RNA sequence: CACGGUGUGGCCGAUGACUGGGGUGAAGUCGUAACAAGGUAGCCGUAGGGGAACCUGCGGCUGGAUC
RNA sequence: CAGAAUAAGCACCGGCUAACUCUGUGCCAGCAGCCGCGGUAAUACAGAGGGUGCGAGCGUUAAUCGGAUUUACUGGGCGUAAAGCGUGCGUAGGCGGCUUAUUAAGUCGGAUGUGAAAUCCCCGAGCUUAACUUGGGAAUUGCAUUCGAUACUGGUGAGCUAGAGUAUGGGAGAGGAUGGUAGAAUUCCAGGUGUAGCGGUGAAAUGCGUAGAGAUCUGGAGGAAUACCGAUGGCGAAGGCAGCCAUCUGGCCUAAUACUGACGCUGAGGUACGAAAGCAUGGGGAGCAAACAGGAUUAGAUACCCUGGUAGUCCAUGCCGUAAACGAUGUCUACUAGCCGUUGGGGCCUUUGAGGCUUUAGUGGCGCAGCUAACGCGAUAAGUAGACCGCCUGGGGAGUACGGUC
RNA sequence: UAGUUGGUGGGGUAAAGGCCUACCAAGGCGACGAUCUGUAGCGGGUCUGAGAGGAUGAUCCGCCACACUGGGACUGAGACACGGCCCAGACUCCUACGGGAGGCAGCAGUGGGGAAUAUUGGACAAUGGGGGGAACCCUGAUCCAGCCAUGCCGCGUGUGUGA
């Protein structure tokens, strides 16, 4: 059954960033919802949209392409529900010495590893994107 | 394997056998020549070796090689073994150190003496 | 209560007339089972038979050539 | 104070690996960490000359970690190289949909106490230098208490319907169990016609036949299996399931409403089923046929071929638990170009009846991207990811021995 | 697993406590591995490794345990006491056969084992320890010396010229 819905939400940017859609579509959620908020602010994306017909919820995404490759080259899940990784905010992980983010879940909010370390706290380690 | 296979059961490691087990963990041990003889090479190799049959302090009842060309062991002396193959005559893992206890060493070599234990010469 | 004794059992090691299979060496003897459709396609499970590789029955596979 | 006066060896030179020739010997003597040298021109054996590396040391043996991503947490694999249990169900456990309030266990941050000295590291100091000694730091990645944060995970309360399940209509099927029944054919028996062969092989022979065979026609007995349909078709968890009819019975597909409201996925132990052969008790026995007998072939034939033929193959009730039990590919979930078939349904469109578009659940052929050592796989993945389980660690010895369970 | 798990009365200890005892109850531990069995002194540290890990626990420091093999207690602030006592066991020694004696895993040393590891040395001058008012006495702790290329570091075995 499905049991990693973040996980799920970045397989499919992955592999609709591989087949060259423009947009990619999934269920919603919150979680889901700030990560792609994070990702528009670093700007891997474009636009998120969430259209709420009923008790039902559908989160969009536009993809960004740059010179005949997609913009985002690597996105992986870190931590996962067999194995969650938390780090203390002296061993935040450096996705390719700086050029990449790493998507944390700390207290004060859902933000990247640069972020964490100029606030000083740690947290979990959702994905890395490059 | 998944995390929750490494937490039930670990990574297991295979533990190594010693290549010389007459020897104890020890660099050198004594022994008593049971006998003296001469063995054939295995293939492709064709020669007449000498060997001895070695009664170890350690328990053991092993074979030793005997280097250099002329020697003077016969059976019931006491020698000294240490470590090393020769690849070329099965089941001889020991050598003889030449020039210890009764083997003497080795006659009018001048050249890599300390092997086969030959004094300098004047 | 320590040490000791008696009876009866369990476990560990050593040793033993005789006996079974295994490995290595060397090519002495009998055959030619497999590799080509290897000259009866091969192999798997099982059962029976035979100096020996092996043979035959039943079911299965293609990791079988040619039509 | 006197005088160069008292003071230099060890390993190696085929490649890995810096350093090459000559004599002696001829698979001998010997060398060897691995690959390998030696059988008359040996840079690999022994000596010599020369050189190379170290130097009061130089080599060998033993031992630990490394190189070894060769147990892979960092950081590996399982189609064919070793590796997916034969297949299901399910216990403990692991993991688990969306919204909201609360808690602060996990998680994160601060403060305080502690974390002996020596040791490691840094800056100095004293040894004629260095080893060594020593001052002060840094470090001791930890533990405990207490105060905070609330994104995620967990707990609690409430709510929801996209997962899962229930009721009602309709449909396809060799799904399973029991009983009955029909037609073709083989064998045997009796009879009619009728007379010298029949059968078998590469060729023969064993065998059958003048007390009459084989052939042909009529009538009886019995057992086993279901031609054509038949299909890259169908059904079943797998093993497997084919004439027709009735009875009992499981699953699946399909439409729209209504209903419950996470009730789920996987699954160590456990348990159920599980081809063929085999075993036990009682029946049955046409055909076929291990064992066996005879005839051939052959140097021999124990076999392949031929004539016979017992167990078995069949039924009832139980056991056994193994197969190249194979897609050599564990189960569940989501996503990622297209083209052409086929099976069971739903919808729409033409216009009178047969076609054309779609959609869904199976079953096939190609093939973009991606993957792979290659072969190849490619929406029925061996692609991209997640959850859980099983398994592998050079070839033999060996799925073997001892012990144990059945 | 049957003082076994808990409770009550009593005993006992410097002190909590099944530590002991008499009753009452049926409890307690175990797949997060009880019971049984093999091996092993533990740590600060040491070696290796980029790290994570792996191996190791000589010399220095802390803790524990043992003192020929087992069982006890006495004295004392403190021991169930290496060079104290009692009992049992094995072994060794003297004897005039009456009777006695002993425990190097302290330092040095001997025999044996092993591939292999040293002197039956000096002084209490220094730092400590015991006794004493002190003088001072004792101290194989210690400080030194002897032996060994075992390791690390340093130096020499000559320098210039000379075809
Ligand atoms: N989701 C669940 C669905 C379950 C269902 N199973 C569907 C499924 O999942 N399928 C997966 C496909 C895997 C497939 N089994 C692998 C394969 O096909 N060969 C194995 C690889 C061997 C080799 N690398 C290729 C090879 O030699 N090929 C031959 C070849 O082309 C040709 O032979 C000759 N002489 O020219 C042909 C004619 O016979 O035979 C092929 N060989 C075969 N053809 C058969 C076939 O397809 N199947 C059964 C078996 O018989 C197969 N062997
Ligand atoms: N009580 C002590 C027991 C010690 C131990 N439990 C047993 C033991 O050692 N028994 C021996 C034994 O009886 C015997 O010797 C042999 N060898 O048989 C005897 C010869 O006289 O000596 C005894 N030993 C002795 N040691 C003692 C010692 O030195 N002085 C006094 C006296 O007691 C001596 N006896």
């Amino acid at each position: 059954s499905m049991q990693d819905t973040v996980a799920d939400m970045l397989t499919r940017v992955r592999n609709a960033q591989m087949a060259k859609k423009q947009t990619v579509s999934m269920p919603s959620s919150k979680l889901k919802v700030a990560i792609a908020n994070v990702l528009q602010q670093e700007g891997y994306i474009s636009n998120v949209e969430v259209a709420q017909e009923e008790t039902k919820s559908t989160l969009t995404i536009t993809l960004k392409y740059f010179e005949g490759k997609p913009v985002i080259e690597m996105v992986k899940r870190v931590s996962r529900p067999g194995l969650r990784q938390y780090r203390g905010k002296d061993k935040l992980p450096s996705v390719k010495q700086g050029l990449g983010i790493a998507i944390v879940s700390t207290s004060k909010g859902i933000m990247t590893d640069r972020a964490a370390r100029a606030a000083g706290i740690g947290g979990e380690v959702i994905a890395f994107v490059s | 394997a998944t995390t929750n296979q490494l937490i039930r059961k670990g990574r297991t490691t295979l533990v190594e056998k010693s290549k010389v087990p007459a020897l104890k963990a020890c660099p050198q041990r004594r022994g008593v020549c049971t006998r003296v003889y001469t063995t054939t090479p295995k293939k492709p190799n064709s020669a007449m070796r000498k060997v001895c049959r070695v009664r170890l302090t350690s328990g053991f009842e092993v074979s030793s090689y005997i280097g250099g060309e002329g020697h003077n062991l016969q059976e019931h002396s006491v020698v000294l073994i240490r470590g090393g193959r020769v690849k070329d005559l099965p089941g001889v893992r020991y050598h003889t150190v030449r020039g210890s206890l009764d083997c003497a060493g080795v006659k009018d070599r001048n050249q890599s003496r300390s092997k086969y234990g030959a004094k300098r010469p004047k």
